[PDB]
């Protein structure tokens, strides 16, 4: 009567009926999102009551099971994932005042709206009246205005609320044996147990900082040519030598620098790659191209696409009397139930997005042999990176001459290729610096590192250090400006975004090394090649039964994250840089201000 | 005189795996093509004798066993396989004379919302021997001990299979049956025409 063999019989009941309500509740999911009405709302909700009563009731039997007396790995990885002790360790009162907390800061971001002076109807909501004048606009008085404005009435509503929030989370980290919240976050990227292959929760810390080190020196570059366009856009509202005003970055919060690239192109005479209009002309339609995504999948070794997917997908927007969210996603209801939901255009973003959310549904296709709490990625990661090599490699010229869709008679020029590489630079560089910037400011304020009266000017610092971005108007400390991000506010971590773009670039080197490419990475296709695709579906496979490390190493041979693919991908580019700069200064100075 | 093809394979209810039912056969002239325009057998596999040899041979007795499985799990019903349904419901001995016939019947065993009216067997102490059945209703105490309610480490042994339409096709019905024939130095019952 070992506890080991007492604990097998427990998960497989565990498993057995898991499958059944995750199946239930998946169902009214999909007949709610497809079909909207009251009652499909009323029967979701019942749905997914019942399996967070069940899954609660099976967490507080578990525990009986101590975790020091099993070998089993397997056991183990799925006692602990079911262990964990979630919020219901504060008493009743606290978690009431917590769940109450979230839920108004939720409404408040979602809800707040802002307007100008002297118009008192005309008030704009953010989606779609902020972004638009964020996005599009080019006077500088009216992106100032909407900056402050958004940033100064409903940040305001937003610090006294943040305050307690976070120490109410703190606690509750401090009574599941953990150094903070910060710890609890970072608890994601741990393993420990076997030899060879262990990682510390503190160690993540590190080597991020090791790998930003490295990037610095491009990053910089990109940074110095952006300012020097912008001088021609606003003449005399950037110096030479300093940072780059915050309300002039394209988007609200300087997270993508996407929508500058129509005042930074090099060569404009030049358009870029379109292939919509010979779509239009050979009667393309949705079906098509699922069709041909399947084939470009097939083509690899990977299997294709049972009938489910095919009878009970929707495709095309139902239109008519029916609303459905047109959201692009991939089910996996369980069972042998895979689907997918979009809105399909006839477009070439469409075409990209179809391969990326395929590559999501033969992800998730690859582990379904593994028992029900391993079904899912190794990490936070890597899900989305398998989804973006295939978007990555379906978009070169060389693939779509195949498919018949390019004429043969065109020929690329380097120009072009300059062009294709700064518009992929201006979304996946100009990203990191400000991901890194955030998390660590979170890291260190649930540390005790920042006091509360020091977190604004704490915040407008490392701006000015690493990211290189300036403030147009001096902040009090009554302001909560990180608050404004949906991210922050609704209680969602932020690395992932960095160890997702960074394994992305890893596992392509890798896979074209196996496909006997010859030239830049940057024109590199997986098609026929069944090398590739059995590299790729050893990892696949494994699903969380095995540490992220050996799931690494059995494609690029390494045990660690590494940055040298990017830089190999992106080296054209920045020899590029590196001669038009030449009468530039790179580099910035904090001293400087738009308002000093 | 026909033989009852379309008795056994066309039954209204088939029972559950735990409570299987045996049939046996009297004289008869086997003639299969009575079943040909009417369904396709998505398995179809004997072991000691070829199929196509079943019109010149005449067996001593034979039986019918019908059930209802899962579609992974009719893999499992093969002389010398292991798992759930072959240790604890149904077994099969090494040295096997028989054929084995299994086809897909979810338009009528399945439906939008579930059925759960087949039941089989997950927990038991001992594995099976050939040709048993097991018809307890105990609570399986893990390590042998004594308990009289349903709680903690205390598990009944019967739980039911769930069948949904939309469901893919290694979880969609089956419907299987095992027909065992003897050769023995007694008069032949069933002949071939
Ligand atoms: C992958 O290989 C197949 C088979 O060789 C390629 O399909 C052929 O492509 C050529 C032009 O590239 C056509 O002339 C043939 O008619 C196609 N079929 C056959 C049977 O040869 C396919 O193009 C390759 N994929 C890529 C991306 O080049
Ligand atoms: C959408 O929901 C309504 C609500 O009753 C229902 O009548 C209708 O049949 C549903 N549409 C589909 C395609 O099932
Ligand atoms: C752990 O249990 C599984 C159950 O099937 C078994 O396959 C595996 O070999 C066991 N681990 C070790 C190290 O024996
Ligand atoms: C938290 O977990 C530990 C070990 O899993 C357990 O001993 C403790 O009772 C749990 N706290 C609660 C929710 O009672
Ligand atoms: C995939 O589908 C095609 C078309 O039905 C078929 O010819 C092929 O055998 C299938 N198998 C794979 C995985 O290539
Ligand atoms: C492209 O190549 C030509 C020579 O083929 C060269 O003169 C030109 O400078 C190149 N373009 C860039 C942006 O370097």
């Amino acid at each position: 009567s070992t506890i080991e063999e007492q604990a097998k019989t427990f998960l497989d009941k565990f498993n057995h009926e898991a499958e059944d309500l995750f199946y239930q509740s998946s169902l009214a999911s999909w007949n709610y999102n497809t079909n909207i009405t009251e009652e499909n709302v009323q029967n979701m909700n019942n749905a997914g009551d019942k399996w967070s009563a069940f899954l609660k009731e099976q967490s507080t039997l578990a525990q009986m099971y101590p975790l020091q007396e099993i070998q089993n790995l397997t056991v183990k990885l799925q006692l602990q994932a079911l262990q964990q002790n979630g919020s219901s360790v504060l008493s009743e009162d606290k978690s009431k005042r917590l769940n109450t907390i979230l839920n108004t800061m939720s409404t408040i971001y979602s809800t707040g709206k802002v307007c100008n002076p002297d118009n008192p109807q005309e008030c704009l909501l953010l989606e779609p009246g902020l972004n638009e004048i964020m996005a599009n606009s080019l006077d500088y008085n009216e992106r100032l205005w909407a900056w402050e404005s958004w940033r100064s009435e409903v940040g305001k509503q937003l610090r006294p609320l943040y305050e307690e929030y976070v120490v109410l989370k703190n606690e509750m980290a401090r009574a599941n044996h953990y150094e903070d919240y910060g710890d609890y976050w970072r608890g994601d990227y741990e393993v420990n147990g076997v030899d060879g292959y262990d990682y510390s929760r503190g160690q993540l810390i590190e080597d991020v900082e090791h790998t930003f080190e490295e990037i610095k020196p491009l990053y910089e570059h990109l940074h110095a040519y952006v300012r020097a366009k912008l001088m021609n856009a606003y003449p005399s509202y950037i110096s030479p030598i300093g940072c780059l005003p915050a309300h002039l970055l394209g988007d609200m919060w300087g997270r993508f620098w996407t929508n500058l690239y129509s005042l930074t192109v090099p060569f404009g005479q030049k358009p870029n790659i379109d292939v919509t209009d010979a779509m239009v002309d050979q009667a393309w339609d949705a079906q098509r191209i699922f069709k041909e995504a399947e084939k470009f999948f097939v083509s690899v070794g990977l299997p294709n696409m049972t009938q489910g997917f095919w009878e009970n997908s929707m495709l095309t927007d139902p239109g008519n009397v029916q609303k459905a969210v047109c959201h692009p996603t991939a089910w996996d209801l369980g069972k042998g139930d895979f689907r997918i939901l979009m809105c399909t255009k006839v477009t070439m973003d469409d075409f990209l997005t179809a391969h990326h959310e395929m590559g999501h549904i033969q992800y998730d296709m690859a582990y379904a042999a593994q028992p029900f709490l391993l079904r899912n990625g190794a990490n936070e990661g890597f899900h989305e990176a398998v989804g973006e090599i295939m978007s990555l490699s379906a978009a070169t010229p060389k693939h779509l001459k195949s498919i018949g869709l390019l004429s043969p008679d065109f020929q690329e020029d380097n120009e072009t290729e300059i062009n294709f590489l700064l518009k992929q630079a201006l979304t996946i560089v100009g990203t990191l610096p400000f991901t890194y910037m955030l998390e660590k400011w979170r890291w260190m304020v649930f540390k005790g590192e920042i006091p509360k009266d020091q977190w604004m000017k704490k915040w407008w610092e490392m701006k000015r250090e690493i990211v290189g971005v300036v403030e147009p108007v001096p902040h009090d400390e009554t302001y909560c400006d990180p608050a404004s991000l949906f991210h922050v506010s609704n209680d969602y971590s932020f690395i992932r975004y960095y160890t997702r773009t960074l394994y992305q670039f890893q596992f392509q080197e890798a896979l074209c090394q196996a496909a006997k490419h010859e030239g830049p990475l940057h024109k590199c296709d997986i098609s026929n090649s069944t090398e590739a695709g059995q590299k790729l579906f050893n990892m696949l496979r494994l699903g969380k039964s095995e540490p992220w490390t050996l799931a690494l190493e059995n494609v690029v041979g390494a045990k660690n994250m590494n940055v040298r693919p990017l830089l190999n991908y992106f080296e054209p580019l920045f020899t590029w840089l590196k001669d038009q700069n030449k009468n530039s200064f790179v580099g910035w100075s904090t001293d400087w201000s738009p308002y000093a | 005189n026909l033989c009852p093809f379309g008795e056994v394979f066309n039954a209204t209810k088939f029972p559950s795996v735990y409570a299987w039912e045996r049939k046996r056969i009297s004289n008869c002239v086997a003639d299969y093509s009575v079943l040909y325009n009417s369904t396709s057998f998505s398995t179809f596999k004997c072991y000691g004798v070829s199929a196509t040899k079943l019109n010149d041979l005449c067996f001593s007795n034979v039986y019918a066993d019908s059930f209802v499985v899962k579609g992974d799990d009719v893999r499992q019903i093969a002389p010398g396989q292991t798992g759930v349904i072959a240790d604890y419901n149904y077994k099969l001995p090494d040295d096997f004379l028989g054929c084995v016939l299994a086809w897909n019947t979810n338009s009528k065993d399945s439906s939008i919302a579930g059925n759960y009216n087949y039941l089989y067997r997950w927990v038991r102490r001992s594995k099976l021997n050939p040709y048993e059945r097991d018809l307890s209703n105990d609570i399986y105490s893990p390590g042998g001990q004594s308990c009289s309610a349903v709680g903690p480490n205390c598990y009944n042994p019967l739980r039911p299979y769930g069948f949904f339409t939309t469901a893919g096709v290694g979880h969609q019905p089956y419907r299987v049956v095992v027909l065992s024939f003897e050769l023995l130095n007694a008069p032949a019952t069933v002949c071939g025409p």
